[PDB]
């Protein structure tokens, strides 16, 4: 059956690390078809030869493109405080990042910012 | 409601279009093809809106395989039929029948159901375009609409 | 035509209009000339449970009317002409094009286009 | 079945849709082309299924050198004739001809008969489009197939 | 004005072409179609301007879903009916009708009334196409202008 | 042959249609346009070939220089006239003349014939298209073919 | 000259056309449409030139809003009626009104004009098409320019 | 010859065509459009040939500047009026009017003959298109040229 | 409501680092659709392991394309002089920059230049 | 107002550096639409933390696409002689460059060249 794909809720919460204030969670708003992306798993893995592999460790990350909210400063959105992201899809699946944090800002224009963000680890909910 | 992902044309006709506008009585007409007759659909009383069919087609990957997540894709339309009613004021003055027709609040209010729908059940539709024209008292405010899904087979 | 034929009362009406404060125009239907003409149908009718005519084309003429000819009066390209009946609702009737009759200056044909027929349209001041 | 990669629309008619939907008696016929003649394919008693190729075209290579891949591709079409049927409802009621005819049955079981198919053959089809429309009390529903295949030589 | 990111046509016209050129004395009308009855827009006393909506249309990502950015696009044309007068210079001597007409002051005008309305607001226009065209003694400018704006929904 | 690169329509048509199917008594017509003439391409007795240029075109640099590889791409077609023979049943039955026609023989012996010559000389040709269509008792096969070579200038 | 970047039609008639070519009496007439009428623009002596705008257009950005250089670009033709002359020989022989005719003088001559106009004030127009057609004893000889410019608003 | 880099249909005419073919007695005649008059151009004794500009373009950059490389390309198409001659044999046979007509010949010497002249004079054609079309006893055969040139301005 | 996005104003303040001679405040003109970008917060992070993060110094930064003035030198605009900028888009944002400099120049035409502004901070200003 | 964009005239001046000779100064031609490019200030900058930036020493630059003249050897244009331009823009803009060099030449068929030139310093003209 599977439900159509697509994003449905996205909530954010910013902390600033300076003056340890806190906004949100606020909701926000898909600004296209492109769609907030997840990968949970920790630990890469490294092709050695002959079926092995080097398990180490790394993060879990995200990328999520939003449009920004006309009352929270830019700044938040280009890493400059920690985020708490939500995301819904419409399958029911909805994912958690807790006290992550925005890596390798990249310029925006004012409306819609890519955020990179990488976290320790990321929970999933499996519609029932 | 059958087909979880996806909503028929009286579902959209029943569920969508008939909690909206009050001045309808729930003459929301499921047709075939918006244009199968204009003999026959033009003598439901003023106001009513038609729903029908415009062409089925895909969405890219659909071969027929058991296992290939067939896309789908429904472009049908829904058109308006609105009395224009002129507006006379007294010493001797008159709107003609070309005068303007506000179809925003039409727009506004449709789109307000169909995102409280989607709210309630997980299902959107593509909005495509939007044509409004008139003949003699009627005018014909046109949305084509496409909608997305995947054919879920049954075992 | 035969000085019997011409057994409709109409009034012709040069129209004027003028810009609603609120937003809307308006379009006042005044009185220049009323007399016998004879009018006949070329084409059927459409009607709209409230009279409105349904024609599509909006340029086709549906009724032809004949009167007298005026050498001062010009039918402009915004004439009307409002046709009453004793048992049957008035008609508006809104002209096309005229044709000065085999140009012998005696007759004016109108080619008009029925618009509305109902009990509730503004008569002419 | 002849051509192990393939069919032929007689093979498609008698066992995609002769097996599918019961009450047509056996009538999928194989026509030149579905608008060929509309005067003899319009007298058999309905519901009578059509099935006609468009148009044969190829699918990517098709140079004649006897080692090269021949990719072929072949355009057909699927026409129910169904009949509409109105409902009266004891007050002297009734459904006008122009109301809204459930094709997404048919769709369903016309695509569940062929994944069948497939699964038992490995043979599949691509779905390209869906078109409807009414005339008098007959329902004409298209379906518009493309099916792929290499064309195998003789020595 | 209603919709803060927005234009309405009767706003359009009573506010960016009737503070504009005052030889028309405030008959700016908005209609549903520009070309919808020419029997009737033909009447009115020269010179006027008619506005009207050509086709609504999207700009981009259309999917109602409740927050997506729902983007939209009205395509609307403006025409001027201005009436061409010919020179006459005593000798004896016409201009004829088909001579060239000066819309550049026009285009002029109206464009300097867009760029303060929209210095004022904030909500600019995408000009699209210019067409002249002439009849016995009449003049049409055709503007095709083009607004794109987000559709605002309502809790 | 002349044109060791090439085969023209003469060549075509007896070499590659006439020692294929043997019903046609080597009636394959070589002519100017498949549509010349309906009135008198339509005498000769069934079966029968015609063969004809639709039009010649290029396949890139073509410029004449003397030295730069004049590429040239001439498209025929190749249209047979096959008389259908309905399948009588005694007990009054009868096949219609719009039932379907077997054209996958032809177009596959056809295809053997193409490669057991371009085996023979070293010469290839491009399909691209097949279209069938009946009239009364006769059916259209229509393939349009399309071969690619270099002009080689005599000195 | 009005328009410091830019030629408004009667300026490029009068001053691009007029100082060419000296058998049109400076009759280089602006018009509104070309083909706005050919009953009335078929009565000035031969030969005689029209200069008409077919249709005014973007290249590119053309946002209204103060600030963002709205390009803009009009495309309009120049078209020679010039009388064909036929060649007699003393001894019946003559030649054929559809004989060719040199349109490469016009068109050098002209484009001489105007590569001496941009010279002296910096004013480019770009070439796009040239067609010439005859009608009894006149050539018609068409050329289409298009002309870049950014408008400059007003303080 | 005029136009270093270049050539005008008269000379081509002449120094291309006529040198060519001999059974045209010189008879190669340039004109305005090849389409121009059919109840003229349909009289000289077959067998002759025409040559006509199609349409006058661009191939890149045209801008009017005094220095900008002024590329120019004329597309131009050369028909031949050639007569078919059928074949008796001694027992009442013939063959009829639409029999294959063999152009191949024809393309042939002409393109010797344009190779030829560009080895002479360095100016070299494009091959764009062939078409061959009967009408009672006469093939016409359709070269259509194109030819890329760079305008010299005079000072 | 989410006023439709785009650029309004666009001030420029030149003063050559030589001769200490100011210029301006000139506005300036889009060359295109396209919006200048941007990125605040002055401290860029990087991917550490396990969701950790190196928070180091950074630069605010700025990308605006503009149309030459043609009273100013190409040189203003190509980086031998201190430039100070302020935007202001429709919706009611403003943003303003001061002691910038124009790094990496990039090859232009004399008509339309993209200057890489860098600088230590922006400022905002939020719609009311 | 800002006439339109567009080059007008582009002059030439060829001095071989072995022979001492000199040719010109020749006009030229543009091959197509681009337009020949420039780059003033002689000072590259570099982004360092926190505003901050490193004035280094650099060039004047310039890109120039003409036809080649069929008199002067193609040789002089793929960085074998001294060259003096000057070009010359609709708008006014005259902008010249004397003693450059052709550097890093490209491949060229022998109709069209587009010069890299470095010079120590290019002077514009700024139309009044």
């Amino acid at each position: 059956c599977n439900k159509q794909n697509g994003v449905k809720n996205i909530l954010i919460t910013f902390t600033d690390c300076d003056t340890q204030e806190v906004i949100g969670p606020i909701s926000h708003e898909q600004p296209d078809d492109t769609l907030p992306t997840y990968k949970n798993c920790a630990w890469t893995n490294t092709a050695l030869t002959n079926g092995y592999v080097q398990r180490s460790a790394s993060n879990a990350t995200m990328t999520l493109p939003v449009v920004r909210d006309l009352r929270v400063p830019l700044a938040f959105y280009q890493g400059c405080a920690q985020v708490d992201v939500q995301v819904e899809k419409f399958d029911g699946t909805v994912m958690t990042l807790t006290e992550g944090a925005v890596v390798e800002p990249e310029e925006s224009d004012g409306r819609s910012v890519t955020m990179n963000i990488v976290a320790s680890e990321i929970d999933e909910l499996l519609p029932p | 409601l059958t087909y979880g992902n996806r909503v028929t044309l009286p579902e959209f006709a029943k569920y969508i279009v008939a909690p909206a506008f009050h001045e309808i009585e729930g003459r929301a007409i499921p047709v075939t093809g918006v244009d199968d007759d204009a003999s026959g659909t033009q003598a439901t009383k003023l106001p009513f809106v038609l729903v029908g069919l415009r062409q089925g087609d895909t969405s890219g990957p659909a071969t027929i395989a058991g296992n290939s997540t067939i896309n789908l894709r429904d472009d049908f339309i829904v058109e308006f039929n609105m009395k224009k009613e002129r507006y006379r004021d007294r010493k001797g003055g008159e709107t003609p029948f070309f005068s303007y027709y506000d179809y925003e609040s039409i727009r506004d209010r449709l789109f307000n159901s169909m995102i409280e729908f989607s709210g309630e059940h997980g299902i959107t539709f593509e909005f495509v375009s939007l044509d409004i024209s008139t003949e003699g008292d009627v005018v014909y405010i046109e949305f084509r609409f496409r909608q997305n899904y995947e054919w879920c087979e049954t075992v | 035509m035969r000085t019997a034929d011409r057994k409709h009362r109409v009034i012709v009406c040069s129209q004027q209009s003028d810009v609603d404060d609120e937003g809307r125009l308006l379009i006042t239907r005044a009185g220049v000339i009323q007399g016998w003409a004879a009018i006949a149908p070329v084409k059927a009718i459409r009607f709209s449970q409230d009279g409105v005519s349904m024609q599509k084309d909006t340029m086709q003429p549906t009724h032809d009317i004949t009167m007298n000819y005026n050498p001062d009066v010009n039918v402009s390209v915004s004439a009307w002409v409002y046709e009453h009946r004793l048992k049957s609702p008035p008609r508006w009737f809104k002209v096309l094009s005229v044709v000065n009759v085999d140009e012998c200056s005696r007759y004016m044909k109108i080619r008009c286009r029925l618009v509305e027929t109902s009990d509730d349209v503004t008569p002419p001041v």
